[PDB]
RNA sequence: UACAGCCAAGGGAACGGGCUUGGGCUGAUCAGCGGGGAAAGAAGACCCUGUUGAGCUUGACUCUAGCAUGUGUGAAGUGCUGGGUGCCCAGUGCUUUGUGGAUGGAUGUGGG
RNA sequence: CUGCGUGAGCGGGGGUGGAGGGGCGAUAUGUGCAGAUCUUGGUAGCAGUAACAAGGAAAUGAUUUGCGCUGGACGAGG
RNA sequence: UCUCUGUUCACGGGAUUGAUUGGCAUUAGCGGCGAUGAAGGACGUGCAGGAGGACGAUAUGCGUUGUUGUUGUGACGGUGUCUGAAUUGUGUGCGGUGUGCACGGGGACCCCUUGGACUUAAGCAUAUCAGUAAAGGGAGGAGAAGAAACCAAAUGGGAUUGCCUGAGUAGCGGCGAGUGAAAUGGCAUGAGCCUGUGUGGUAACUGCGUGGCGGGUUGUGUUUGUGGCAGCAGCGGCGAGUGCGAUUGAAUUCGGAUGCGGAGAGGGCGAUGUGCCUGUAGGCGCGGCGGCUUUUUUUGUGAGUAGUGUUGCUUGGUAGUGCAGCGCGAAUGCGGUGGUGGAUGCACCGAAGGCUAAAUAUGGCUGAUGACCGAUAGCGGAUAAGUAGAGUGAUUGAAGUGUGAAAAGGAGGAUGAUGAGAAAUGAAAGUGAAUGGAGUGAAUGGGGGAUGUUCCCGCCCGUCUUGAAACACGGACCAAGGAGACGACGGCAGGAUUGUUUUCCGAGAGGGGAGGAUGCUGCGGUCGGACCCGAAAGAUGGUGAGCUAUGUGUGU
């Protein structure tokens, strides 16, 4: 019951697939982009997020801050970062939720089997960039 | 009409419309079925077998396509309906058939700046926006002006002209009226290739000589 | 009455342990505030029909 | 119209009949000897009924 | 259905593998006696003469 | 009322039904894909059979010819062939038709 | 006294819960359900147009028919152990 | 519950709160009361009209369940008395080896 | 609040509001309300009126005293 | 103070503007249940749980495999209390005591049986509505039909099924109202076979079993696909290209730059988007499931049938168009048919046994679309809706969407805090407070003049009617909804394109030259629910003797 590769271009069907998909698809729609200096080691652009990653905010009142993710809520599209808070009417602090597509990944987390997820996708991309080169260079003759 | 409603008749000091049967709910005793009752049906319901299309005389269809082709060479008509042209050499515009070798979009955009069609593709870009009333939520959200039309004579399509915002394509063997005179007003800006431009005397013929590739058709004669 | 069949007794028991309000630990949550059970029955107004 | 009383009283009696006991005596070609063991009243009859006992049969 | 009594089907009792055999031979006798009490044509009666 | 032709519109039956296909352009091209898919499942053999030339019956259509159903067993025999073997070579055979004209017999 | 006073005599109950359909419509003196027709082997013809859409295929749980529909999309392969015998 | 609320005459769809020409209590309360508002309630049940119904009757028109009476179908073999011209039929007893459950059409009757 | 128009109607200014809105030509219509004992929802007058309740008391009330007549069990129904 | 009337602030109510994970329509595929226990019902399962949803004693979920570190989830496999056809049964085949099959669910579309009335005829009985609705039995992804005992009248065509023409025609019909074909011609799709008389130098045949048993001479006669060819659906993964300045609570706005494009479809993100994310164009990888595809020599037949007298139904079928009951009941160089009863020529065909793709129909499910509706609309149902509730029962059946970008926070009052903003917008009817003016006259209106009035004129609208201010009927007040649109066939007017147009009279026998066609808009005519709302009735299929009436068993 995955829905993010729908053929339809109907507005009601697309908003329905964003707000009501399963939790597996909520994580891929919560994807972030890598920095320039981290995108020279791995070849790819965006990768999804988890706790422990270091990011940087871009736009809003926390524009320019940097911190570590302390909690994620995939179902509601909410990320909590250490250092972006507010004081309630009691003296206490609370963390503010941010939307995942306004962050940039720098120095992610590599401990619970995540070092291999990055290496599997780095191989699939360079294998796919050669099917395109062989086709292109031969279609160069085409 | 999904009730067993019946009128109560006269003698009870209420009007004669039919009314819901039952008890124990606020629906019980209210009006039903009539076009002036809440939750009723329409007086004359809309039906699926009304006529949606119309028939055009076949010869008048071809007279209209020939007027639209004729008006694409008057510079006063092509500038009346937009189409900013101050730097084209002459109308009509004809290029060779070797633009089909531009299969990357980066090259097709270079061919179009060489023909001085540059400030035309900028006018279409800046006209795009959201539609005003209720149609925006019926899958019709953006609108924009019409741009250039490329009439070629090759097969399915030119892949390198397909992404440009403000460019259409049409085959010489189709030649439809809905692309030639958009909105019903003639005078679009058309670019011909040299193979397509030479087939124009067989499709339309003359005023006193019949056309081959279209049996019977002759241009209409003049009344003044 | 005191006399009743076995099938009448087990449906009266099921109806009995249904007539209850939302528990307090669920109402105290952040995203369940302002919620009451609203499917409640009082033995004088509405009858069960055996 | 509706159905007359005569016809309904006939239908009530096939549903809930009046029953009498069917008196009769058996076949015995040789001269035997009986024995009146009782004389009794019966519902729906006016005549009393006798119970007579033979060597291998009652009537 | 208008003050009447019911339809009362029958579905009479069934024979059990020895009443049936007892019922087949009753029919074979009743039918054989009718075949010898009416006049028998010549082409069927000639088979009553064997070696 | 008025001077008009007498009308004869038959809509007095409630059981009557209306029938419309609202998109005959997509229905034609879905049937041309079916037709090209049979053709390359029979690939070498051409999906249509050879049919004869016949003559329209009455005095109104007397002077007109037409494609017919099939050839006869005598037309197949004189062309050097058996009608059981003409059917394996893509030729249609009709054993109901009779032979009564010598010119038409020769065209076929 | 056919109105209010006659309502105080209505304390006998003619029906009980039906063991096929679960409504209070099994008439005990008649031995018959007025909703579904039990104990006839077939179910009764519904009495109205709306009655057909209150109790049909899909208004309950469909505990088996859902499973069978997921199996017919994959060709009815069964338990992977037993597949050797087949 | 159109809006309102004091009378005489006139004319008016021939008994006006309002129209025309005259006569007038009393500045805003409380308790009573049954002249008027042709007071309220209910698309007059009486009466007429409609090419609108239904309960019931019979000597209305057209039909029909049931019932009566000839006649076709059904089971084989025999005797007997009578009709007309050798003939077809009537009753008819007997024998056992079919069966009694029915079924087609015709005339009469039929406010159930 | 103010200008224009014989009229159906169309403009401008100051508050409020917090996201979209129009002109002109052709074309498609479920295209304009005071009434139908019209439909659904809300609200007046009548009117703080009709109707109903205010059960004998003793500063207190597990104490003292005054009045009424159903009282106690099994079944149906809950 | 009270009554009426200006102004400002506060109420009361939920119209309006703008949104929408809902509805509705057309189109392409599919049409997948059950004795191997279904659909439906009852009761249960979470450490802390009511509704809903999910699940079955392996119970708020277990195994394998993919993706994940998470309140985790996708694809497939297993389990499934007590019930229910509910069966430890009833019927029946093969065997000879073993082992099969049928039953229920659903029924839009299809086949067979049975079979109305409303309605139209301005009344009504034949007729019409209509062999239609309702009821019952039997099937499938379609079904049924089908390879001439045909059509016809030429120099002849050549199985079934669908569409256009033929044609509102030939005809049937209180010859009234009405009703109503086909062949030919033009298209789509195309395909033909099996059997009851098969050896006699030996049943050459097959259900069960491992060289045998059962059947069969009253007659059996049944090899073969991990191979090829064509197609259809699904799953997984890779997927190009960005930075400054001003305004803002926040920018996708405005102003300079710099890139991608077989990708400028659509959606989200604090607001209006080609380089912020998801996808998109386009390549790769992996299952699965079907269709075609193997051909030893064979000759001959269809009976309680066809037909026919009588009776009933049906069709355009007119003197059977077709079907059925009862009775009679055929032929073998023979039998059947040719739009009027019978005769005779000539023409054309072989019934009474069996099977057969494709082109056609259609609730629901899944994909893709739209000049459709936008909370009194659209499905009854945008929410714990066939729910809450009503009825003995069959049945019946609603009302209810919105704090904010962020919970950053309130909820008797007062004092305050946060926020861009106290927080969707907030009409009329009606009301409270303050303040200006007027009054003891029913009020309200027009002319002419004026910071209220003084003079003149002025009875309450809509409707039926010869005639209404009426002692004629409807109308307390406000908002929203609310009625000549659509289809078929003909005529005329205006307009568009083209123009080398015409099968005549007459019942017949006979006689014989004389500018339209195809669309578009409007109006008049007829049949359709037919401008909108309204009877007393008639028919088909089902529910009730807990009130009340009579009989009967057993108590007081
Ligand atoms: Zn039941």
């Amino acid at each position: 019951k995955n829905l993010r590769k729908q053929k339809t271009s109907s507005r009601r069907k697309q908003r329905k697939a964003h707000f009501a998909c399963n939790d597996g698809e909520k994580r891929i729609r919560s994807s972030a982009r890598l920095s320039r200096e981290l995108r020279k080691e791995y070849g790819f652009r965006t990768f999804p997020l988890r706790t422990g990653d270091t990011v940087v905010v871009k736009g809003g009142k926390f524009d320019g801050k940097e911190g570590v993710i302390s909690k994620i809520n995939y179902r509601d599209y909410k990320v909590y970062i250490e250092g972006c808070f507010v004081t309630k009417n009691d003296g206490t602090n609370a963390l503010v939720p941010i939307y995942p597509s306004k962050l940039t990944i720098t120095k992610f987390f590599l401990e619970n089997g995540r070092k291999e997820q990055l290496e599997r996708k780095k191989r699939a991309r360079e294998h796919g960039m050669e099917i395109l080169r062989k086709r292109q260079e031969e279609v160069v003759s085409n | 009409m999904q009730h067993s409603a019946e009128s109560w008749g006269t003698g009870r000091a209420i009007a004669r419309v039919p009314r819901v049967k039952g008890g124990g709910t606020r629906r019980a005793g209210q009006g039903a079925f009539a076009n002036f009752c809440r939750k009723g049906r329409m007086a004359h319901p809309t039906k699926t077998h009304r006529r949606w299309a119309r028939k055009v005389v076949e010869n008048t269809k071809k007279i209209a396509e020939a007027m639209a082709v004729a008006a694409s060479a008057q510079a006063s008509l092509v500038e009346a309906r937009g189409h900013r042209i101050s730097d084209v050499k002459m109308l009509p515009i004809i290029v060779s058939d070797d633009i089909a070798k531009a299969r990357k979009t980066k090259d097709a955009v270079e061919i179009l700046r060489n023909l001085n069609m540059t400030e035309e593709l900028k006018r279409v870009e800046k006209s795009r926006g959201v539609r005003c009333g209720k149609g925006k939520m019926r899958n019709r959200r953006y609108t924009q002006r019409k741009g250039i039309l490329i009439v070629h004579g090759e097969s399915s399509e030119m892949l390198g002209f397909r992404n440009i915002r403000g460019v259409d394509q049409m085959s010489i063997d189709s030649l439809d009226l809905l692309e030639l005179a958009p909105g019903g007003v003639a005078g679009r800006l058309i670019i011909w290739t040299e193979s397509a431009f030479e087939k124009l005397d067989k499709i339309f013929g003359g005023v006193e000589r019949e056309a081959e590739l279209t049996p019977g058709f002759k241009l209409p004669n003049r009344i003044v | 009455g005191s006399r009743k069949t076995a099938l009448v007794k087990t449906r009266l028991m099921r109806a009995l342990k249904r007539n209850r309000e939302i528990p307090a630990w669920k109402r105290m949550m952040k995203e369940h505030k302002g919620e009451y059970n609203r499917a409640r029955r009082h033995w004088r107004s509405k009858k069960l029909k055996i | 119209g509706k159905i007359t009383r005569r016809t309904r009283e006939a239908k009530k009696k096939q549903r809930q009949p009046i029953v009498k006991v069917c008196l009769s005596y058996p076949i015995i070609p040789q001269v035997e000897e009986g024995e009146v063991i009782d004389i009794v009243h019966e519902r729906s009859r006016g005549a009393p009924v006798a119970i007579i006992s033979f060597k291998e049969d009652d009537c | 259905v208008l003050g009447k009594v019911k339809k009362i089907p029958v579905e009479e009792p069934r024979l059990t593998k020895e009443q049936k055999i007892e019922r087949d031979l009753l029919i074979k006798k009743k039918v054989s006696k009718l075949a010898n009490s009416i006049r028998i044509p010549p082409a069927i009666y000639q088979f009553r003469t064997v070696l | 009322k008025g001077n008009h032709a007498l009308p004869n519109n038959h809509f007095r039956k409630t059981s009557l039904k209306i029938r419309i296909h609202h998109d005959p352009e997509t229905k034609a091209r879905v049937m041309a894909e079916k037709k090209l898919r049979k053709a390359k499942a029979l690939f070498p053999m051409p999906l249509k059979k050879l049919r004869p030339i016949v003559r329209c019956p009455t005095i109104k259509y007397n002077r007109n010819e037409r494609l017919g159903r099939g050839f006869t067993a005598a037309e197949c025999e004189k062309a050097g062939l058996d009608y059981r073997h003409a059917r394996r070579l893509g030729i249609a055979v009709d054993l109901r038709r009779r032979d009564t004209n010598q010119e038409a017999f020769d065209k076929n | 006294s056919k109105g209010t006073a006659s309502f105080g005599k209505k304390n006998k109950r003619n029906t009980e819960m039906c063991r096929r359909c679960g409504r209070q419509s099994y008439h005990k003196q008649k031995n018959s359900c007025s909703s579904c027709g039990y104990p006839n082997p077939k179910m009764r013809n519904p009495g109205s147009i709306k009655a057909r859409r209150r109790r049909t295929i899909g208004t309950g749980r469909m505990r088996y028919m859902k499973r069978e529909l997921r199996a017919a999309k994959n060709g009815h392969k069964g338990d992977p152990i037993l597949r050797t015998l087949w």
